[PDB]
């Protein structure tokens, strides 16, 4: 697997890159920020300077850079999460020269027209008017809100449609001015490009971009409402963090996990984190699932089987990302690896962390992170029959 | 008899002292209030620990420590005290027959207790003239008990005559009217 270079420009921008055989790639610029750093009273700046990066900058005004980014037929994207903003474009790898000036202009030299922000204002507000649809959503913006109370990660993305309301061009644009350094940035060009090329582009644009105790409760979120057909319940315990090393032996955890929805989760932020499960199912069987997820996390915390470990390797093996899953999916792997671990791990050390887990270790860290420690648990549904704090807490260790 | 009291009972669970419908507000027994029999349980047994170990005596007659005599009867014969407020209701009565059967209704004026609920509130938490009898009924139960014990003489009479008298207007009739009239003052009757 080719390796991925990195450099460091004037700006402390990072130019990072993983070129690949495909033809087309995904050119994206990450930033460290997202809602941890907000302080309540600018709660949903990021997500509404997400909604307004793409309606004009003075190079482009109006819908300019829609058209050109049409034109040139790249289908751009962005995100943001309670960490990270992304802003990326996957285009025909000859199209690199605009794509890069593109992501400059989106990223500095934006034009937050007052009368968009308005309309974006409407837009987000009422979608989230109806965001109330995504249960899942909601459930785990509770096991959120629930388990770091009192934090600036209890706080969601979107922010309360208060602050929506309460928003103007200045806010946006300290949150724009103080959250976009360049140190806090990296360029990921994941697919068919030169990394010369995307560094002498770096230096040519984006080079002028400025430079310069979160703590988990265990707690308890019950959104009763029984009109609901169904009810989401998530609990989880305090996830190690992003660059902990135990990280890995939790994922071949998972995945020795793998009622209904009974998915599984390991949310990692800077130093913490939410490690658990997120099911759906009938009211009446909730007690059940709950009882059932726990007896396994216990099942590994005590007899775990070198075999079922393997099954969990091999799934933890066969979903590393790789230029098989394409640019997209490799750049954004490039800017969340620089903006977390400050390098990209390759995928041999991912396969030598993997190969080293046994069943021992695997029991010992479960014991670490499951055993006898307080959940957090958010229930939305029909959820009289989930049980309340004493029966989950007891159900979190065994007496034998 | 017990178990047939607790299937009794589960069919439409235990009442809380609002007396409202407590279905929106359930949790459960084992985690939650078992450790609160517990405790009851520990301060019942300090309590009957203390009655043992203590004052082994205090509840009891000292006559009893005596041989059974046909031949002489303990002057004082009083029955014990659980059992005084129905000895003092048969005292009561002249007529021989009139206390069995008012001693008996003593007890059974409860299970009559059921029919003669006038109120559309179930508790009397938020019912303040039928807390005041009902205090006033506690109240006489104790004057029963401490006749009970006092021997035949004015005017221990007196007192158990009319206390047996207020006891059984108040269970009877002051309690349903009591509950008209502040039914009429919610602006319900
Ligand atoms: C012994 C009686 C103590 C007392 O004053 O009564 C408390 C009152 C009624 O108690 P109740 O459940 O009727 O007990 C009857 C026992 N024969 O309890 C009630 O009035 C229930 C309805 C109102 C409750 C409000 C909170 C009362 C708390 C009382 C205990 C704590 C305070 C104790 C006194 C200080
Ligand atoms: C043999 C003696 C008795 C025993 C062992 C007994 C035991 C119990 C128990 C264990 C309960 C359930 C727990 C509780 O409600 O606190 C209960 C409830 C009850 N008992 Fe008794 N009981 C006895 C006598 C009586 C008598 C004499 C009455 C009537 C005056 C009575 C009326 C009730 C009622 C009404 C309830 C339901 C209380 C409520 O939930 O509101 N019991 N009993």
């Amino acid at each position: 697997v080719p390796e991925t270079q990195v450099s460091i420009l004037d700006n402390g921008l990072r130019v990072a890159s993983e070129q690949s055989s495909h033809a087309t790639c995904t050119v994206g610029v990450w930033i460290d920020a997202g809602s941890r750093y907000e302080t309540e009273k600018n709660n949903g700046a990021g997500y509404f300077l997400e909604h307004l990066a793409f309606k004009g900058t003075k190079n482009r005004p109006g819908n300019a850079l829609e058209k050109e980014v049409e034109s040139i037929g790249a289908h751009l994207n962005a995100y943001s999460t309670r960490e990270h903003t992304a802003y990326l474009i996957k285009a025909l790898s000859k199209d690199l020269p605009k794509v890069v000036e593109l992501l400059a202009d989106i990223v500095q030299n934006s034009s937050l027209e007052d009368s968009q922000i308005e309309k974006e204002r409407d837009v987000i507000l009422r979608e989230m008017q109806e965001n109330d649809a995504s249960m899942q959503n909601v459930v785990f913006d509770y096991l959120h809100a629930t388990a770091f109370q009192g934090t600036p990660l209890a706080q969601a993305v979107e922010g309360p449609s208060e602050n929506v309301r309460r928003l103007s061009r200045t806010d946006l644009t300290d949150y724009l001015n103080r959250h976009y350094k360049a140190p806090r940035m990296v360029l990921a060009a994941a697919g068919g490009v030169e990394h010369q090329q995307l560094l002498d582009l770096a230096q040519k644009h984006l080079s002028s971009v400025s430079r310069v105790p979160c703590r988990f409760t265990g707690s308890e979120i019950r959104h009763r409402d029984d009109a609901l057909p169904l009810a989401h319940v998530a609990i989880a315990v305090e996830g190690p963090g992003w660059a902990n090393p135990d990280n890995v032996t939790l994922q071949v955890a998972n995945a020795i996990i793998g009622c209904q929805s009974f998915q599984t989760f390991n949310i990692s932020y800077s130093d913490t984190g939410l490690l658990g499960a997120h099911f759906v199912c009938d009211a009446m069987s909730i007690d059940d699932m709950v009882f059932f997820l726990q007896g396994q996390w216990m099942r590994l915390c005590t007899s775990a089987t070198e075999s079922e470990v393997t099954r969990g390797k091999n799934i933890l093996r066969n979903a590393l990302v790789s230029h098989l899953d394409g640019t997209t999916p490799v750049c954004e792997d490039i800017g969340r690896s620089l903006l977390t671990y400050g390098r990209r791990i390759p995928l041999a050390e991912w396969e030598s962390r993997i190969q080293e887990v046994d069943a021992q270790m695997l029991r010992d860290i479960c014991s670490k992170y499951f055993y006898d420690q307080c959940p957090a648990v958010a229930g939305y549904g029909p959820i009289e029959q989930l049980p309340d704090y004493n029966r989950i807490r007891s159900g979190m260790f065994w007496l034998r | 008899l017990a178990i047939v009291h607790l299937l009794f009972l589960h069919e439409t669970g235990s009442n809380n002292p609002t007396g409202l419908n407590s279905d929106a507000d359930k949790i459960p027994f084992h985690p939650y209030y078992t450790i609160k029999d517990i405790l009851g349980i520990l301060i019942m047994f300090l309590i009957l620990m203390t009655l043992v170990l203590f004052f082994p005596d205090m509840l009891g007659d000292p006559d009893n420590y005596m041989p059974a005599n046909p031949l002489n009867t303990p002057p004082h014969i009083k029955p014990e005290w659980y059992f005084l407020f129905a000895y003092a209701i048969l005292r009561s009565i002249p007529n021989k027959l009139g206390g069995v059967l008012a001693l008996i209704l003593s007890i059974l004026i409860l299970a009559l207790m059921p029919f003669l609920h006038t109120s559309k509130q179930r508790s009397l938490m938020f019912r303040p003239i039928t807390q005041i009898l009902y205090w006033i009924l506690v109240a006489n139960l104790l004057i029963l008990t401490w006749i009970g014990g006092q021997p035949v003489e004015h005017p221990f009479i007196i007192i158990g005559q009319l206390a047996s008298i207020s006891y059984f207007s108040i269970i009877l009739i002051l309690m349903p009217i009591s509950g008209i009239i502040e039914d009429k003052m919610l602006k319900l009757y």
